């Protein structure tokens, strides 16, 4: 993975995810768990289905055609109509396939686009009130709970509120 | 401390797909963009019937082969199957003329019907009872083509033969008519008395004459003679004149002919499968959405791309790897 | 404290465009990529003007129609325009041979020249001011194709034509001619004495004899006579000879051609208007420089690769969303 | 938008900006205004452009061709052009659409990718000299003034001169 | 304090690369896709020799043109090779029939054996051996085609020819006959006792009959007389009668003949350089890899799609600027 | 280069460099040099020579076919030909082109990708242990020899160990 999402940081996803595509994973002093981010998770299946079908629905031309119908002594014609269905099962043949292969990189690279996105966010949410671990994850510097982690999913997490918490927490692991 | 991590999907998926930089790899969810189902039976396209002609050839057919049947009284269809070899052709041996370009455009018909053009009782200062061969054999009594009449010398005498049929219907008409090429003099004469003999038709398009080639041949179904056939159709207001001296096949039945639009001949062993498809194949339909197939190239209708390849799989989900 | 902000730009437009994942997007530029405008009109090919005739088919050029006209004396053209279903074609009823071949030769031409090959008055044996028509009506008299003679008998008598043409020019030469057949043996006997009759034509490559074919034809503009048609390059240094006993058309004029490339025939209602394209469409030019066009299938040129679709706009700028 | 830019931190861009593409939003003790980047905004002019182009300029393989010409009694070879062309028809009419969805989605990618790009030029000229707000804006940690901000533009902001005014007025904001 | 710095690569690499984006972007590695490169000679295919006719067009070859040889004695073919104007065709100025047709049957062949069908001196009462003009030179010696023969009356008579052979090898067997067009009356009967005259040929499957068509026509390496050829495969079991009344062209020898596959008619004025490919190009063999190459269009094998540029160059490295 | 590497931050790659694509540049107490990251460039090699093969590998679809035979009473026919071939040729010619213009920008970002991907992983594996200077370089809050880097190349860089040298030696700068 290109965004250092999947071969990097976040080694592994977790397969104890259900709820969507992407998430998080918290570990307060209330318990622990994960629930899906959604509006992220919504946009992928949307783009993902989108990409599947316009690749189906932008051929949606063809139409009439058929098989094969000279005798003996129109060999040569024969020859012709060969060589030119013959051409076209190079074409198709050589196109879908590089088409899959190319688009199947991509359809990669957008969900490690995306995780990095969401990694980012949450990043961004809490500058100096958290610890970057590294591992995806993030410390907080001072204590929560659950109906802390609303907020933080919610993209309503407020900094001058817990930041002389983590200030003088800061301090404190500092020597 | 407390923590929050970013993390993504994962499930017990194995479908692997590949990438322009990556082979196999495992991933959550995926398509197949490629249709490798089809139904292994003939059906109509867009609700019409093919015209499946079992062990007869399309001349087998027209003609009255005495082992195929006129049962074939259906009157429209989308497309024609033909067996590869099929059993029925030209019983007595003999040649069609242009008959690819006539099976083409018999391919798909709008409207078909059968008509008596010149009844075979008609024939009062000929005989048209007679011409009748082993080739042709029908319950044990040998026999020839229902749909067109094999006249023969009445008395010791063949008189000219001049004789037309005027086109009053609005459909157009596909009119059929043959030459005897016999063997010999001597079969000429016991055939018909003339020894030099012609046919002549006339259209407002037609302009021919044949005339009967005598020469030594290999026996065909026993015949060293040969029958060859020609047609034509006969538009709504015109009128076709024959007239010969003879060697004649005359006509007996014609048919009465719609053509809205084209299509071909398939190839197939397969049977009638009460069904529809909009697209059909030698192996089966398809009920078709993906935009490509591997299934078989000659195909007829509204297909997929046929490409050359058993995986098209396109990824839905992420890198699922345990 | 101070700030800076990153922003990206937005303006009042309103040209959505689609995207692999994503449809209906704004955005702030955008290229049109398909073109979809033509002018109506029939140009010429780099310079170089169509052949437009107007109420005839090349047939009814190339043979004098009465109502054709020679006027189009037009040394040189790119392409040929004739209409769907020209009223102009063989007054007198018949068959041209290789018709299609022939078109598809005269389609493109450099050069293009007629030349009196066997002038009508050389004929002093034959009759040749009489072989006319109601079929070809010309202004009220009957008449006949002008580039072409129908020969008739003199006194009572039809000697044997031996004649024979050396083309002592440099460009290759287009010859014509043709047989009468007659409706019947009266017929025969009346234009020609003899009964018995052939056309031949040898060339270094030509070896044809015709042979009329007499028959009840249904009329066609009152005619159930037929006239067939015939044509031939002759090379620079040959020589084309007849022979006829007699139910031969022949030739007055034919064309000095010289041939440097194809194209087709367009059928098109249009007329000329004076202009030029690179790309030609039978609903009007194109000034193309878009790789895809939309408008017509049929076209003559160096054009645009023809698309099914009316939008392919290509993003310029970036997400302008209100 | 896939970099974190239009979709994410930079919600909506500034209509405000006529002079490019990509720029920046000052609010210093003189006023504020905007005024656009000009070798990332003429890089991408040129890209983009270019990208047109050469979509237009690689077919310049097209040459001269043709309309229609076979008798009723050559049917099936009227049949067999068909197919070409109607073959032809279906090879172009995907590939075209295909191209310009593909091309579309990375040229909106193009941009997010540029964006980021000026976002962290900006970032790491001027390390812990400014705050990061997460808006995709930044805060001074010090005063500055316009001719202050040429240099930011530039790429000549000097970080060891107000280092110290920042580091004491960092400690300050803490607890 | 101390430091670590994360750069790329770079080398003295000047080769340009270009981009969607970009045009010539310098690059440290990159990999040309279009295959540019022939060998100049024409090679076996997949092990298999091709036929090469040196000035012998197939007709000259098929037909013993004197200046030809038999010196054909390759028993087996993948392909043939003619020049763009090979000097040796027909002597004897005439036409072949369904020529191209057959050169697309022989251009590739499994077996090929020439055998003696009808021995020149089993004409016990026909003239064998006077056949002979000076139209086709051998050694100054007037002459004629090696592998037909050119029947003349013996005495003053040319009895009716009845002559057939069975075709009693496992091969398919390719036979081949003429008539001559004599110029005029005299020169019939000068050849032939008879005026009126024919050749026909029957099989299992032909059934033709020729008749000698005499007319004026110019001269053609001194001749105004023409001969015209005809052939046909016959079949293992079954046989091929001739009878004629003379203006017959007999066979003398027929090909065994195994096909399995099918080719094409190679114009190349190269020669034969002992050498194998899976493609060849009339400038030359390729030794394929890469998916496109630029050579020349008309190839023959398994060859790299053909494509109009000159660069098709991928990036491997970086970006290698100074 | 659109991931803020070869045309952002790192100007310039280093020719001193012949070990790999990718890698690393130390000036410690000892001396300096530059030893080539494995597992990154082994992995692009790997993609790099899988995309020309594929690119290459799927086409084998190609066969037996020929060149041309009509004579000049079939002049319609040979011009249908023509067009055939003359309409492959287009296709072909157009694809190819595209392709590779196409495929060389995904390649020079991907590398662009890969050198930001190690620079962050070298980024997070040492949070404030280390200095950001911009140049894509990183300076150490403390000392560091040989042996030192080994880890860091490994990933097994400890923080928790020059965290408290760092944290004073942080301090010592501030004001
Ligand atoms: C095939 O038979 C039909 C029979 O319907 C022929 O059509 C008819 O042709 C005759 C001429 O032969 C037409 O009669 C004409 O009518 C006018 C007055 O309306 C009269 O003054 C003339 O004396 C003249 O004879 C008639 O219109 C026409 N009927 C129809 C239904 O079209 C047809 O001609 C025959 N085909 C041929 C060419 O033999
Ligand atoms: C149509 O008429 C032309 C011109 O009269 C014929 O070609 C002419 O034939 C003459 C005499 O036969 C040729 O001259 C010859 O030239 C060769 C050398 O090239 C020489 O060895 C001979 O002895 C002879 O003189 C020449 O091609 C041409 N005459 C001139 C002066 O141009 C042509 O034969 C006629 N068409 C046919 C097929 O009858
Ligand atoms: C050509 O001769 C062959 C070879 O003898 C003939 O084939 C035999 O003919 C008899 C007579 O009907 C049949 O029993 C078989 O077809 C063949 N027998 C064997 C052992 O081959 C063949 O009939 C001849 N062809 C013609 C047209 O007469
Ligand atoms: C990637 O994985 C596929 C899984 O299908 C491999 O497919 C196998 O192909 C081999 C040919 O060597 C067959 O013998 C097996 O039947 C297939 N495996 C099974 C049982 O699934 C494919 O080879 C792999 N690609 C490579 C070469 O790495
Ligand atoms: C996406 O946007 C286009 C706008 O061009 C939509 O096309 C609509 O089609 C109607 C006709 O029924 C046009 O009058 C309008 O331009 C469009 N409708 C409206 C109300 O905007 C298209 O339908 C939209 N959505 C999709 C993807 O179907
Ligand atoms: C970039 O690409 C090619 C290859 O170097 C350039 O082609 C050059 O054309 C100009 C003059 O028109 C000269 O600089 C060189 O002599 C040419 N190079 C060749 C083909 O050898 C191309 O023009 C370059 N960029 C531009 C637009 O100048």
């Amino acid at each position: 993975g290109l965004f250092g999402a999947i071969a990097g940081f976040i080694e592994g996803g977790w397969q104890g995810m259900v709820d969507g595509w992407y998430g998080y994973h918290h570990s307060n002093e209330q318990g622990s768990g994960y629930a899906a981010d959604k509006e992220s998770t919504q946009k992928a299946i949307d783009g993902v289905t989108n990409k599947v079908n316009s690749i189906i629905d932008k051929m949606n031309t063809q139409f009439e055609a058929v098989g094969r119908e000279f005798n003996n002594l129109e060999r040569r014609i024969e020859n012709l109509n060969k060589k030119m269905e013959d051409g076209f099962l190079d074409v198709w043949t050589y196109n879908a396939e590089l088409l899959v292969l190319m688009e199947n990189e991509r359809t990669l690279d957008f969900h490690d686009s995306n995780v990095k996105n969401l990694y980012d966010k949450v990043r961004l949410q809490l500058r100096d009130n958290a610890k970057e671990l590294g591992n995806g994850c993030f410390e907080f510097y001072h204590k929560c709970d659950n109906e802390c982690m609303e907020s933080v999913r919610n993209g309503t997490y407020d900094y001058p509120q817990y930041s002389e918490e983590a200030r003088l927490k800061r301090e404190e692991i500092s020597s | 401390g407390d923590q929050i991590c970013i993390g993504y999907h994962a499930n017990n998926s194995t479908e692997q797909v590949d990438t322009i930089m990556e082979k196999n790899v495992t991933v959550t969810h995926a398509q197949d963009i490629l249709e490798k189902k089809h139904n292994g039976k003939l059906c109509d396209l867009d609700g019409v019937k093919p015209l499946i002609l079992r062990d007869c050839s399309v001349a087998g057919w027209l003609l009255g082969n005495p082992m195929c049947d006129e049962f074939i009284n259906v009157p429209e269809w989308s497309y024609i199957v033909e067996k590869a070899n099929p059993v029925n052709d030209l019983c007595y041996p003999g040649d069609f003329n242009d008959y690819e370009e006539l099976k083409h455009l018999l391919s798909r018909i709008n409207h078909f019907e059968k008509i008596q053009i010149i009844p075979k009782s008609s024939w009062s200062s000929h005989e048209a009872s007679l011409g009748v061969s082993s080739a042709c054999p029908y319950q044990g009594k040998s026999s020839f083509f229902r749909n067109v009449v094999w006249l023969i010398k009445k008395n010791s005498t063949y008189p000219t033969i001049k004789r037309s049929y005027n086109n009053t219907n609005q459909e157009d008409l596909l009119v059929l008519w043959g030459i005897h090429h016999p063997n010999d003099a001597a079969e000429q004469t016991k055939l018909y008395q003339n020894p030099t003999t012609y046919i002549s038709v006339g259209t407002s398009t037609l302009n021919q004459r044949l005339v009967p080639r005598i020469a030594t041949r290999s026996k065909v179904n026993g015949q060293s003679g040969r029958m060859e056939f020609f047609w034509t159709i006969l538009k709504p207001n015109d009128a076709i004149n024959f007239e010969s001296n003879g060697n004649f096949i005359a006509p007996e039945y014609a048919y009465k002919i719609v053509k809205k639009g084209d299509s071909t001949i398939m190839k197939s062993e397969l049977e009638y499968g009460n069904c529809n498809t909009k697209c059909q194949t030698p192996m089966g339909a398809i009920n078709s959405s993906m935009p490509f197939h591997n299934i078989h190239p000659l195909t007829i209708g509204e297909c997929p791309k046929y490409v050359k390849s058993n995986r098209l799989v396109l990824a839905t989900g992420l890198r699922n790897s345990p």
